[PDB]
């Protein structure tokens, strides 16, 4: 469970979590409510896996692209900012956090990648990707390199891939078409081919990650990096005099960075929704709160009009907005995680020779379009100990073995029947339930494996089989209290029929 | 359909 | 004879 009377906030370790901690103390000084800020690794993965079972933080911070998928999986409370509060942020930022006409997060700040150049090593930054090899040669002469950035995260390579016609999903008729992916067009191939040729020609190194690229640029070892506003603090700390500028063009085209809106969502499972609204609207999303975060790690172009205007004069923020303007706002649709996973695969493989560009992107094109629907379920048994052992048969317990949907939905929409196979010591051990609740009540003396087979109204949709050890004895101060052994799992429907997609989606 | 690659979680 | 079990 999420502890009440406290706020737990998750934010990525590249963002100003110390400055958020300061807003945290401010909130605690005022309200007596303890705020704890954590930066767990792979939180874009950790939040959905914990929040699935109603655990994790009260507040989750990530780029808005993940939030449609979070809200789709029921992981987010719809936020209730008054009209007055909405006027204080840019309408553009609210759009990034609107899924199915519902606001599902508080926008914080607009992030785009820029080219970051050591002004000493390189007074005049390259206007093109193409001139970079010749620059890395002139610089390899002096024991330097031209360019190092994170090749492990497709976010950083995507601007190049998008430059000559790569796209995620083509927007049309007021929605993104998840069948029309632009990952394996001539544009996308030319961009990823150029990245691969930079590696093959030792202008760059395929294992270069965030830490290596950053550490390299901040020690003055590499003339350029590609990174977002958050990276500026560590460069400020370093001796490096740096410019933030427009990304190089590729084949004469602007590099097109995916534009993220750093967004703050409230956990659906939070007992502290009012406290999270208070903290976000009235402490964080103020000039004082954003300054406290921004001075730790720059946010970019903040959603809050008042503070955006104060910061707008900074040329690093103008370059960010220039790159953003050449880029595309990321969709927030659930399919973005599939797209990102697919392109991470293609870029890493291609970059490390494991695949060619054409294989990698052909694979990524198919993976980015792959519809995966998730039905979270709970299954197991409740078992109530009788007053005393019935001697007739020797049974000690009444038990119910069950499968139910995790979230209160109508499982019968797509489930035709659930079969529970009991031990041979039961007559008609193959018990079938065609209608909810999907459960069998029985009496017995023993624990045995029950096999549970779930059937779908589309019979082509392969049945799911579960294994449950019926439990009667937990063994623990609980006495006549009903013993519980239930488990959360997720049923996964990969590219199901439109019939099945319809019943699977309420 | 299949279950998740990741283990079931005790509630 | 499938495995059934109880503690007594
Ligand atoms: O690399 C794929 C990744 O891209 C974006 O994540 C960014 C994030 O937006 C930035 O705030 C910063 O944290 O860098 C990340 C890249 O390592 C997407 O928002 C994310 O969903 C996606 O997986």
């Amino acid at each position: 469970k999420i502890e009440e009377g406290k706020l737990v906030i998750w934010i990525n370790g590249d963002k100003g979590y110390n400055g958020l901690a300061e807003v945290g103390k401010k909130f605690e000084k005022d309200t007596g409510i303890k705020v704890t800020v954590e930066h767990p690794d792979k939180l874009e993965e950790k939040f959905p896996q914990v929040a699935a079972t109603g655990d994790g933080p009260d507040i989750i911070f990530w780029a808005h692209d993940r939030f449609g998928g979070y809200a789709q999986s029921g992981l987010l409370a719809e936020i209730t900012p008054a009209a007055a509060f909405q006027d204080k942020l840019y309408p553009f930022t609210w759009d990034a956090v609107r899924y199915n006409g519902k606001l599902i997060a508080y926008p914080i700040a607009v992030e785009a990648l820029s080219l970051i150049y050591n002004k000493d090593l390189l007074p005049n930054p390259p206007k093109t990707w193409e001139e970079i090899p010749a620059l890395d040669k002139e610089l390899k002469a002096k024991g330097k390199s031209a360019l190092m950035f994170n090749l492990q995260e497709p976010y950083f390579t995507w601007p190049l891939i998008a430059a000559d016609g790569g796209y995620a999903f083509k927007y049309a008729a007021g929605k993104y078409d998840i069948k029309d992916v632009g990952v394996d067009n001539a544009g996308a191939k030319a961009g990823l081919t150029f990245l691969v040729d930079l590696i093959k020609n030792k202008h760059m190194n395929a294992d270069t990650d965030y830490s290596i690229a950053e550490a390299a640029f901040n020690k003055g070892e590499t003339a350029m990096t590609i990174n977002g506003p958050w990276a500026w603090s560590n460069i400020d700390t370093s001796a490096v005099n740096y410019g933030v500028t427009v990304l190089p063009t590729f084949k004469g085209q602007p590099s097109k960075p995916f534009v993220g809106v750093l967004s703050a969502g409230i956990n659906a499972a939070s007992p502290n929704k009012e406290l999270a609204k208070e903290f976000l609207e009235n402490y964080l999303l103020t000039d004082e709160g954003l300054e406290a975060v921004n001075k730790d790690k720059p946010l970019g172009a903040v959603a809050l009009k008042s503070y955006e205007e104060e910061l707008a004069k900074d040329p690093r923020i103008a370059a960010t907005m220039e790159n953003a303007q050449k880029g595309e706002i990321m969709p927030n649709i659930p399919q973005m995680s599939a797209f990102w996973y697919a392109v991470r695969t293609a870029v890493i493989n291609a970059a490390s020779g494991r695949q060619t560009v054409d294989e990698a992107l052909k694979d990524a094109q198919t993976n980015a379009a792959a519809v995966t629907i998730v039905k979270p379920i709970v299954y197991g048994n409740v078992a109530r100990y009788f007053g005393k052992k019935r001697e007739e048969d020797g049974h000690t317990h009444q038990w119910t073995v069950y499968v139910k949907p995790y979230r209160n939905e109508d499982m019968s929409a797509y489930v035709k029947k659930i079969q529970f196979k009991l031990h041979e010591s039961y007559g008609n051990p193959l018990r079938v339930v065609t209608k909810p609740p999907y459960e069998i009540t029985e009496t017995g003396w023993g624990e045995f494996e029950i096999i549970i087979k779930i059937f779908f109204i589309d019979p082509n949709e392969r049945p799911v089989t579960l294994y449950h050890l019926l439990k009667l004895f937990q063994s623990a101060m609980l006495g006549k209290k009903t013993v519980v052994s239930e488990f959360y799992d997720e049923m996964i429907f990969q590219d199901p029929t439109a019939m099945m997609q319809q019943l699977l989606t309420t | 359909a299949r279950t998740k690659q990741t283990a079931r979680k005790s509630t």
